[PDB]
């Protein structure tokens, strides 16, 4: 027995809104303590993962873990008829094939029920926490953002190069080139500003702009963002929400 | 309420006696200064790590008669 529900179908419609972005498909991971929104892009480069913590809703049951492989698209049409200020439960059994949603309106009013067929997400998660990395540091999601926007008008192509106490983007192109240089920087008065550098080994590694752009977008949903990289594994980008926690996964370029 | 700390390198031991409260900032000023030495070019540390300048005795617990080492900053890295 699975009863997840939302104050607001409008908070679900923005988590299913935001993968729309990256994934077409989504597998919920729904486990006693939240859910976990894993999916891997059509190219199987980035990897999203997003975790939706008990407090992110109003009442929330699951007395045994149940995967929810879902379409963006169906689940999207189904979303549609509800009203945004509608209480979404998301109702499942143990082992389930098909889910059900219930939009309730206030007062004991109206009650809306539609079914979704559950797809099989076979392939395993490869969510690498890594038990170690070449590079850590975090910064503003703004400035993060900012510059990739800016130089992947210069490429399709943007590489990361970490050295002692020097952040360093750049991005060569056909038109022009460009880069900028970032440093480790803190302020007492403003500390949603800092720039937090930690390194045990140098880094240079190259990332497709796309991939990047649709990174960025975490922004809307957290001020800081932090990015562990190494030359071993798949790059680590990680926004902290209220809802609970966002991580993408990116494989380096050839 | 007073702690005695020793700062010493190598070749050179002094005595400094600080309050508890009073951040290691002062300390490490003076040190520097008596070898004329800038203090960023130092590296202070205690008991193995490395103190900070905002820090104070009574976040380290420092016991009377503690040894902070003063080493040379390597430039890189
Ligand atoms: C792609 C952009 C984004 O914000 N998310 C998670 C909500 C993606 O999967
Ligand atoms: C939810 C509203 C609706 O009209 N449909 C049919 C496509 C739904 O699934
Ligand atoms: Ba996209
Ligand atoms: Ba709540
Ligand atoms: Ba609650
Ligand atoms: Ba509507
Ligand atoms: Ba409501
Ligand atoms: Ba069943
Ligand atoms: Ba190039
Ligand atoms: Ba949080
Ligand atoms: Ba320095
Ligand atoms: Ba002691
Ligand atoms: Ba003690
Ligand atoms: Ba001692
Ligand atoms: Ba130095």
């Amino acid at each position: 027995m699975l009863e997840a529900k939302f104050e607001e179908a409008s908070l679900f419609k923005r988590i299913i809104d935001g993968f729309k972005d990256c994934v077409q498909l989504v597998n919920f991971q729904c486990k006693e303590d939240g859910i976990i929104a894993q999916a891997v892009d059509d190219s199987r480069v980035l990897l999203v993962s997003l975790e939706i913590g008990v407090e992110a809703f109003q009442e929330y049951r699951c007395d045994h873990p149940v995967t929810l492989g879902m379409d963006l698209t169906s689940l999207s049409k189904i979303l549609r008829c509800g009203n945004n200020t509608d209480t979404l439960t998301l109702i499942a059994d143990n082992t389930p094939d098909s889910i059900i949603l219930l939009f309730e309106d206030t007062k004991k009013d109206r009650i809306a029920e539609y079914s979704l067929k559950l797809m099989d997400i076979d392939a395993d998660f490869l969510g690498i926490e890594e038990l170690q990395y070449d590079s850590t540091l975090s910064l503003p999601s703004s400035e993060f953002s900012k510059i990739v926007r800016d130089l992947s008008q210069l490429s399709d192509s943007i590489n990361i190069m970490i050295t002692k106490e020097t952040i360093k983007f750049v991005a060569d192109g056909d038109i022009g080139s460009g880069s900028v240089i970032i440093k480790p920087f803190v302020d007492m008065e403003h500390p949603e500003t800092s720039i937090k550098l930690e390194m045990d080994q140098p880094v240079d590694l190259t990332f497709g702009a796309k991939y990047l752009l649709d990174i960025i977008k975490g922004s809307s949903l957290s001020d800081r963002v932090g990015i562990r990289l190494s030359s071993e594994a798949p790059a680590l980008f990680q926004f902290d929400l209220k809802s609970g926690f966002l991580q993408f996964f990116l494989a380096p370029k050839f | 309420t007073h702690i005695n700390l020793k700062v010493s390198d190598g070749s050179s031991e002094i005595f400094f006696k600080i309050k508890k409260t009073t951040p290691l900032r002062r300390l490490m000023e003076a040190f520097a200064k008596r070898q004329g030495k800038e203090m960023d070019s130092l590296r202070f540390l205690y008991d193995g790590i490395r103190i900070q300048a905002d820090q104070t005795p009574e976040d380290l617990d420092m016991e009377d008669n503690d040894i902070i080492e003063a080493h040379r900053e390597q430039i890189g890295g």
